[PDB]
């Protein structure tokens, strides 16, 4: 009788293939427009009447009414790509679609789904083999690093000052580099000033109480104190009988006590949040003591410099040059908190790309150059290996030409006529040549300084390949309700 | 097998762009009618059965329930162009629209959006440089000031008494001209008489609360107070300890404290409008205090003359002769209510343009004169820069010719003939060729004293252009059914 | 997608124009049949049931619920005319509906709206000037003031006492000739006796509650209070501290409060209509204090004698001898409300007429004389003014023939034929040349004793035209609702 109730949707046979094809191809065509510096932005206005002008695919799919399962999968590809390294969240999407777009072809020919995955798998395994071959292992190389970072801060809202963001990214990664740990990088964000003001501190930037107090303590003896100095001469005296020159109160601070401590020449900051008080103890080593009686001469921390600087009329306490600054600090200033959010996010990506690099000296060339080189390889390797997997590898390669073709598309130049000059100028002058969407045509990427980490492309092919493969194995989905 | 629930539209390809741009175009062509000193105001009606008859585009766009994302963009533009200068509000909106309509035109020509943006980017910047060669540089000539103010007050309801308000707006900007300070100019809108009864008070004006209290206190140290003097005797005492002769309470003052004020020779005034209490702290220098236990001898402002004159049978407290006479209060009197309110803002904006003259000593020529020059400039340039960029820059210029075109339409004078008459007579009469509605023919802009302020046009060209570019970068939005 | 939600109106060119003219005219046609001495009344039965059989366009337009604003406009005209001259309230609308229907004859041709509005203005500036310079500017003159009151009292149920009603009207105005303030002459009816007992008192006479209250205060000190006197002793005591011996409460009055006002010898009158409290404010000078608290000694008015006269078995609160006779009271007496209703109404007119005569010591002969007068000169004005205005103005003149055409109509005569006879007997005669609907044919209106103050015509022409001119510019108005 009635196996599946109403409110369902059962995809059997070519019905499952078709649905996914038209469903994905579409979602792949949507993001494809936002690819490259010429990417076309999108406005995602949910049901709350809120606008969402973003260039990132994950940010567009996270606000797009996705009801189809296949589409959701494409949403997990950009999300995964955006939760790991982030950069190229667009690629994986467009890439996945292309592959599927080609797959359908092989399908309508009578080629079974499973088989399609096979060829695409072998080809991909080889696509990387080549991409990891053309790479030019980058050098503590200050030159290349600052460059790669600029290739990630481009076409964004932080492009107006991608130089300052990259500079901070390089030093931040180089400092906490030992294998680089992204945890030893504290990204403090506060309103005030602009984007250009963003800096990096070799210590802890804890977000003074009295004025005349020493606005410049060299090798301070931080006296981490919790209990408030409220109801003042004897209480402040003991803090001066320990050797401490920098009092850090976690609670209140009576004015009377502030002036007395002033006469002693010891700058103090009252009302210091729990977290801050804890972090300061991890930076200088200072020990957190309860009452002002447990405060000895070994609970004092040592910071190379403690100066209160007004970062755009936003005066704050800076604790840098600590003994063991295991925790760095990247202060991102700026007016509209919205712009900064964009900067902080990009920074994340800028720092991750460096890390993937530092822990793997291998970089490729964007502009599709690599894609072209691969598409060519896979094709020839598809011939050196017959069997039905041959047509598969070929199709795979054809799907490796979309990225470039898209570039020419979003650039305005005829995608076809472009690939004409590309594939040509590419085989002649090595794959070091790609598509310059700025000059409309072909040109050596290595010279245009359009480089991209190997992990970017590397991972990109993977993610897209793995997901698409899954869907290919999906020929039936009984969803009740 | 379904990505969007039943009822989720999906604008794809042209349809998406066609819908997007048109939406803004409609809104742009709507307020377009209210162009030139001879437009057609709209009788808007909210949800509370309200009849709104205004010629100001901004206001019109702020009462219209915009249910379109793109359109809302115009609401912003008109909100910026209006909060900066005044008129032209309609211009920036309309122009921005026509561009998009010209965009969807090139799109139909298979011209990729990006290249379109590029063309406009060149054209706009090119046209900008041009507005410089024509922009006449002026310099305390109370003559031009009137010509500029008289052109800002026109195209409104005040056009009848624009001459009267011109002398006022200019007289205030010449007296308080130390660096263009519009924050020192208070606007007093009161009902009682025609608009020809409005004057300019050389000081702060804020339309007593005791017959026992000193009406006219020559030398009085104004003491601002927010909280009321009620729960009383200790209130009057403390205030007497600071040595004040003039008390200004924002809230209500009890009867008892009111008696001690008059008996102690301390003139007081309760229920003081916050807007009138805020400027007081900027006109006399009296620091506003919360409770009566906070103010002292430092919260006292210096005033040389605080009298109460029954102007037009109305008690007006004059605080003229403030420490920094660089602050006045133009009083406006209207018979009805809309007239008074419509005149107020009219002066506010009139003050803005003057603030632009005191800093931006650059002026242009209206009457579509400025645009026609642009249209002819960007054109020659278009032919210089080949590629799709040409048609773009070309279509940009032709889109700038619409300004005067509409200026002739709302005149009953055929535009088709005006465009030719103006464009041709512009290549012979230089940049001094502008449209003259009141004569139904092209006339000299400089000979008729018709000059706009640089800031105006500059903002528009820069605004619409770039803004539209982004609008053309979108090709898939999720709004509402 | 949607840019303009449903339910919202967006009156566009061809549509809105046609709409405003069509129904407006129709609306005019409605009361059009109620024009003339033999006009046609209409029984207006609203929802509730209140049946109103009136002939006055205003009394009709205000009794009818208008849906779209365009029609409401006419209601504003007849309503504005009913306050600026009283008579003519009917014509104004008719003429307006004629200009609209006439203008359209120009629109259909191709004439642009704004030009038409501009044209009509020229005819208005010239037109109005014609009626005036051609009117008969006689001497105020005490005599004429009595002739203007007599001709406005007869033809009614007050003609029986027109001789005694005319003077009172002249005296009432001579005491308010500040240029006459109708709202200064308050009328109070009091059933009983006869109309011949009408008396004009100098002071605001309202329409006692404290038995022990001074029902006759010599040197009173009027005191207005809005807030009710309930919980009481402290409230009454405070009233006797200001010296108030005549408390006039707008709200209710408690018994306990009455007893305290009866012991302090303070005449109190509770539940005083809001309209009354306002008149006592503009006549005695006593400021209507909101709360009994804010009441002070400076809110005390000046009353020479506030007694409780028993006018024909009626207890009214006479407050004559006010400070600043701008406020005259006419006690109308009549056996039945029916005869009193006529007296009051007819008197109202006798007042309105004297008001028009003073605002313009001229007077034009009705009967369609001034209409054909203008219609003639205007037709000649066109042939000399040139421009599209010609046609327009002519139609503006022909649109005047309606008044005289409608007169002969409501008289049974042949409108077309009769008018022509007038136009001929007009040129060959004088401006006094009109149509006598009572005899069937032309005749010397002035010699017939049928004159009308210029204000009547001026107001109509001025208002009507300005409006019609404006509406023409109503070709784009979104409702956004």
């Amino acid at each position: 009788i009635i196996k599946d109730q109403d409110r369902k949707s059962r995809l059997m046979g070519l019905e499952a293939l078709k649905s996914h094809i038209m469903a994905a191809k579409a979602v792949a065509n949507t993001m494809k427009t936002s690819l490259g510096p010429n990417g076309l932005d999108k406005m995602m206005v949910d049901k709350d009447g809120d606008v969402t002008v973003t260039n990132d695919g994950a940010t567009i799919l996270s606000m797009m009414d996705v009801d189809h399962q296949i589409a959701k999968l494409m949403v997990e590809l950009s999300k995964s790509q955006d939760d790991e390294i982030g950069d190229g969240t667009t690629g994986v999407v467009v890439l996945a679609g292309a592959l599927l777009e080609e797959a359908e072809q092989l399908l309508d020919r009578g080629i079974h789904p499973i088989r399609i995955a096979d060829g695409y798998e072998q080809a991909a395994r080889i696509a990387i083999e080549h991409l990891d071959k053309i790479s030019d292992s980058v050098l503590k190389n200050t030159e290349p690093l600052i460059q790669t970072a600029k290739t990630t801060l481009g076409s964004k809202v932080v492009n107006s000052c991608h130089r300052q963001m990259a500079e901070i990214a390089v030093n931040a990664v180089l400092t906490v580099a030992d294998d680089v740990d992204f945890e030893l990088i504290k990204v403090e964000g506060k309103v005030g000033g602009r984007l250009e003001d963003t800096k990096l501190i070799k210590g802890v930037i804890v977000d003074f109480s009295h004025p005349q107090m020493p606005k410049q303590v060299e090798d301070a003896k931080i006296a981490i104190l919790t209990c408030p100095f409220e109801p003042f001469e004897e209480m402040i005296r003991q803090i001066k009988e320990t050797g401490a020159n920098l009092a850090i109160c976690q609670w209140g601070f009576d004015d009377e006590a502030n002036h007395l401590l002033l006469q002693n020449d010891l700058p103090a900051v009252r009302w210091v949040g729990g977290p801050e008080i804890e972090l300061i103890a991890i930076a200088t080593g200072g020990r957190i003591v309860p009452r002002f009686s447990e405060l000895t001469a070994e609970k004092l921390g040592f910071a190379g410099l403690v100066k209160e600087i007004s970062f755009g009329k936003d005066k704050m306490l800076v604790i840098e040059q600590c003994k063991n600054s295991r925790a760095v600090t990247i202060f991102i200033r700026g007016g509209n908190k919205m712009i900064i959010e964009e900067a902080k996010r990009s920074l994340h990506d800028a720092l991750c790309v460096i890390r993937n690099l530092i822990r793997d000296n291998r970089v490729v060339y964007g502009g599709g150059a690599a894609e072209i080189s691969c598409a060519l390889a896979v094709s020839q390797e598809a011939d050196k290996c017959p069997t039905l997997e041959q047509y598969a590898m070929r199709a795979f390669a054809d799907a490796l030409e979309v990225i470039p073709m898209a570039l020419a598309e979003n650039s305005g130049m005829n995608p076809i006529q472009t690939m004409t000059e590309v594939r040509a100028r590419q085989v002649k002058e090595n794959p070091a040549l790609g598509i310059d969407c700025l000059h409309k045509g072909t040109n050596d990427m290595k010279h245009q300084h359009v480089i991209e980490t190997l992990i970017g492309k590397k991972q990109q092919i993977s993610l897209a390949t793995q997901m698409v493969r899954m869907i290919l194995k999906i020929d039936d989905i009984r969803k009740p309700g | 097998v379904n990505i969007f629930k039943a009822g989720a539209d999906e604008e794809r390809a042209e349809t998406a762009r066609l819908s997007s741009f048109i939406g803004a175009i409609a809104i742009g062509d709507l307020v377009k009618s209210t162009l030139g000193p001879k437009g057609m105001d709209k009788i808007l009606l909210s949800s509370d059965a309200s009849l709104m008859v205004t010629n100001d585009g901004a206001t019109i766009l702020k009462n219209i329930g915009v249910d379109n994302p793109a359109a809302k963009v115009l609401v912003d533009m008109s909100r910026v162009q209006d909060d900066e200068v005044g008129d032209g509000t309609t211009s920036v909106t309309v122009l921005a629209a026509e561009l998009l309509r010209e965009a969807e035109s090139l799109i139909a020509k298979k011209i990729h959006p990006q290249t379109i943006i590029a063309g406009w980017r060149e054209a706009t910047k090119a046209a900008r440089q041009a507005l410089l060669n024509s922009a006449v540089d002026h310099g305390k000539f109370r003559q031009d000031l009137m010509n500029i103010a008289g052109t800002t007050l026109s195209s409104k309801l005040l056009t009848h008494h624009k001459d009267h308000f011109t002398k006022l707006a200019v007289e205030a900007v010449l007296r308080l001209k130390g660096s263009g300070n519009l924050e020192a100019i208070h606007v007093i809108k009161k009902l009682g008489g025609s608009l020809a009864d409005s004057y300019l008070d050389e000081g702060f004006l804020l339309d007593k609360i005791g017959v026992n209290q000193p009406k006219r206190i020559e030398n009085a140290k104004i003491l601002i107070a927010n909280t009321g003097m009620d729960t009383m005797k200790e209130k009057v005492e403390r205030i007497l300890k600071h040595g004040i002769n003039c008390f200004i309470n924002r809230q209500l003052i009890y009867n008892y404290p009111e008696q001690l004020f008059g008996a102690a020779g301390v003139m007081a005034i309760e229920h003081a409008d916050f807007v009138g209490v805020e400027r007081l702290a900027l006109v006399t220098g009296g620091e506003i205090a919360s409770t009566f236990d906070h103010p002292e001898l430092v919260k006292l402002g210096s005033c040389k003359l605080i009298e109460e004159v029954m102007i037009g049978e109305d008690k007006l407290i004059h605080f003229s002769g403030v420490a920094l006479g660089e602050a006045c209060t133009i009083v406006l009197r209207g018979a009805t209510q809309q007239i008074l309110d419509e005149a107020e803002r009219s002066l506010h904006d009139a003050l803005c343009v003057l603030a632009q003259t005191v800093k931006d000593s650059r002026t242009v020529y209206g009457g579509g004169c400025s645009e026609m020059l642009m249209a002819h400039a960007v054109t020659q340039l278009a032919s210089r820069t080949p590629g799709k960029e040409a048609v773009a820059m070309e279509s940009y210029a032709k889109a700038l010719r619409m300004l005067p075109t509409i200026i002739a339409d709302n005149a009953g004078y055929d535009s088709a003939d005006l465009v030719a008459q103006l464009r041709a007579a512009h290549s012979e009469g230089k940049t001094t060729a502008g449209l003259d509605m009141k004569e139904g023919t092209i006339g000299d802009m400089s000979v008729l004293g018709i000059t706009e302020s640089f800031q105006v046009k500059r903002q528009v060209l820069l605004s619409a252009a770039e803004a539209a570019e982004v609008i053309l970068r979108v090709d898939n939005i999720i709004k509402a059914a | 997608g949607r840019g303009k939600s449903a339910y919202q109106d967006r009156d566009k060119p061809a549509q809105i124009r046609f709409s405003n003219i069509s129904a407006a005219k129709a609306v005019a046609d409605a009361i059009r049949t109620s024009l003339g001495p033999k006009g046609m009344d209409k029984m207006i039965q609203d929802g509730k049931g209140d049946v109103t059989i009136t002939n006055d366009g205003a009394t009709i337009l205000k009794q009818m619920q208008v849906l779209h604003p365009a029609a409401r406009m006419l209601v504003e005209l007849s309503k504005a005319q009913d306050i600026e001259a009283g008579d003519g309230t009917t014509s104004v609308v008719i003429i307006a509906g004629s200009l609209l229907d006439s203008c359209t004859k120009l629109l259909q041709k191709g004439i642009h709206p704004t030009i038409i509005s501009e044209s009509f203005q020229k005819a208005l500036e010239k037109g109005i000037e014609i009626l005036t310079d051609m009117s008969r500017p006689v001497e105020s003159d005490r005599e004429t003031l009595l002739n203007s009151a007599a001709t406005s009292l007869n033809s009614k149920v007050v003609s029986q006492y027109s001789s005694l009603l005319s003077p009172m009207s002249v005296d009432a105005v001579m005491k308010v000739i500040d240029s006459v303030d109708l709202r200064d002459i308050k009328i109070v009816k009091k059933l009983g006796g006869t109309i011949d007992d009408c008396e004009l008192v100098e002071g605001l006479v309202l329409t006692k509650v404290a038995n022990s209250g001074i029902t006759r205060v010599e040197k009173a000190k009027i005191g207005l209070i809005q807030f009710c006197l309930s919980a009481i002793l402290n409230l009454v005591k405070q009233i006797k501290k200001t010296g108030c011996n005549v408390l006039l409460i707008q709200d209710a009055l408690s018994d306990l409060a009455l007893h305290f006002l009866n012991k302090m010898k303070i005449m109190v009158v509770k539940d005083i209509e809001r309209e009354d409290i306002e008149f006592i404010c503009k006549t005695i000078g006593t400021k209507p204090v909101a709360h009994v608290d804010q009441f002070t000694a400076d809110m005390l008015g000046s009353a020479e004698l506030a007694e409780e006269v028993s006018l024909n078995s009626g207890k009214l609160i006479k407050i004559t001898g006010c400070a600043s006779g701008k406020t005259v009271t006419i006690v109308v007496r009549g056996s039945n409300k029916l005869v009193i209703e006529e007296a009051e109404r007819s008197i109202h007119d006798a007042l309105c007429v004297i008001r028009c005569l003073v605002k313009k010591r001229a007077l034009i002969a009705g009967g369609g004389a001034p209409e054909i007068e203008l219609a003639l000169r205007l037709t000649e004005y066109s042939r000399t003014l040139s421009g599209m205005e010609s046609y327009c103005i002519r139609a503006f003149a022909d649109a005047m023939e309606v008044i005289p055409s409608t007169l002969a109509e409501n008289a049974g005569l042949n409108p077309i034929s009769t008018v022509t006879e007038l136009r001929n007997r007009h040129a060959q005669g004088e401006k006094t040349t009109g149509i006598n609907v009572r005899k069937g044919g032309i005749s010397n209106i002035l010699e017939e004793l049928v004159v009308q103050p210029l204000l009547v015509s001026v107001s109509a022409l001025t208002l009507a035209t300005e409006t019609v001119r404006s509406i023409l510019k109503i070709d784009d108005v979104v409702n956004t609702r």
